């Protein structure tokens, strides 16, 4: 189980990024803020709420209340861009953390994904298996989520998706994988790819 | 001021047990809870277990069967030992600091760089290359299947085709091996005439396989 956070919140420098962290009685518990950057000791920004440790800029604060906490940062600086995670107290796992937030401060304007579906080739149906194969480039922010359907039910096994990676030309890439059995493949109308951007949703779809 | 660092041994295979240590730095081993955390884009951030000087420890009881944490009070370490490891367990692993008190109000300050462990294929293997058949243009390509290790190279009609050529990076896949997809971006106005012909370059497994893309 864990604590809902939206998967990217980008900023050009100088706005407000509100990073919420959602829970059931959330507002009872004390909630911590953790900043991480890669190549570098993650730093508690926020803790017990609104509590700002020595050290982190007066423009990082927090609240917490009712099913929410969330993080802002007014003013974001360059310097902010990382991944938050929200914390709390569980009473069977000790800790709960939230599931990762972005935060991307935007360095070029944003660059909606070309995205590209393909289905299983009839080589690889041959040789039993399955894989369908879904490309997203071009994007900026490095930030997306890729959810598979089959037919209109949400594919919940066989989805591997690579980490966004900034291509020559400073946007993004990755790609996402759906396993299947040949019969699974054959079973359904169809299969899509949906991808989200920022707020976009574009989906791809192929049939048998 | 208490400092943190992790070591780890990089690359692992799966089944094998992880090793890693920290090093704390400044002061001693008393007043804190020692602890390790990971993240991944499949994890999150999660976790592992803690340890007090006096050895008593806490898991998460999702990996508490694999994993051990011990502390060596005249070395000013501590460490994880987590067994059977899978692709899975590809993380960035955190050592930190877990003051004492009541676990409601409890986070974890003071925190290690991170040290990355990959866990991956225990034996080299070659790829099985599949065709992707396809404004005024179609995409098409070559699915590069169950690889190991890095890397692939991949070039079209023996790399005289250049224009429109986009090869992704690799997924890691539970299974331990690498899978990438090349496309390129051609005029529709081609198809049925004009060859594609992916090549795929795996040197470490010394192969090579060539396929010919085409509409269905
Ligand atoms: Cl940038």
């Amino acid at each position: 189980y864990e604590l809902t956070q939206p998967p990217s919140v980008s900023v050009s420098p100088g706005q407000t990024a509100s990073i919420t962290c959602s829970g059931d009685k959330l507002g009872d518990k004390n909630a911590c803020w953790y900043q991480v950057k890669p190549g570098q000791s993650p730093v508690v920004v926020i803790y017990q709420d609104s509590k700002r440790p020595s050290g982190i800029p007066e423009r990082f604060s927090g609240s917490n209340s009712g099913n929410t906490a969330t993080l802002t940062i007014s003013g974001t600086q360059a310097m902010d861009e990382a991944d938050y995670y929200c914390q709390a107290w569980d009473s069977f796992s000790t800790f709960v953390f939230g599931t990762g937030t972005k935060v991307t401060v935007l360095g070029q304007p944003k660059a909606a994904p070309s995205v590209t579906l393909f289905p299983p080739s009839s080589e690889e149906l041959q040789a039993n298996k399955a894989t369908l194969v879904c490309l997203i480039s071009d994007f900026y922010p490095g930030a997306v989520t890729v959810a598979w359907k089959a037919d209109s039910s949400p594919v919940k096994a066989g989805v591997e998706t690579t980490t966004p990676s900034k291509q020559s030309n400073n946007k993004y890439a990755a790609s996402s994988y759906l396993s299947l059995t040949p019969e699974q493949w054959k079973s359904h109308r169809s299969y899509s790819c949906q991808v989200t951007h920022e707020g976009s949703t574009v989906e791809k779809t192929v049939a048998p | 001021q208490v400092q943190l660092q992790e070591s780890g041994p990089g690359l692992v295979k799966s089944s094998e047990t992880l090793s890693l240590t920290c090093t704390v730095s400044g002061g001693s081993m008393g007043g804190y809870y020692w602890s390790w955390l990971r993240q991944s884009p499949v994890k999150g951030l999660e976790w592992i277990g803690y340890i007090f000087h006096t050895g008593h420890t806490n898991y998460n009881p999702s990996l508490e069967s694999r994993v051990t944490v011990s502390v060596d009070t005249s070395e000013n370490q501590f460490s994880l030992r987590l067994r059977s490891v899978t692709a899975a367990d590809t993380a960035v692993y955190y050592c930190a600091s877990l003051p004492r008190g009541q676990l409601v109000n409890a986070f974890f300050d003071n925190w290690g760089q991170g040290t990355l462990v990959t866990v991956a294929s225990a034996s080299t293997k070659g790829p099985s290359v599949f065709p992707l058949a396809p404004g005024g243009t179609a995409a098409l390509g070559c699915l590069v299947k169950d690889y190991f290790p890095e890397p692939v190279t991949v070039s079209w009609n023996s790399g005289a085709l250049t224009s429109g050529v986009h090869t992704f990076p690799a997924v890691l896949q539970s299974s331990g091996l690498y899978s990438l997809s090349s496309v390129v971006t051609v005029p529709s106005s081609s198809l049925g005439t004009q060859t594609y012909i992916c090549n795929v370059n795996h040197k470490p497994s010394n192969t090579k396989v060539d396929k010919r893309v085409e509409p269905k």
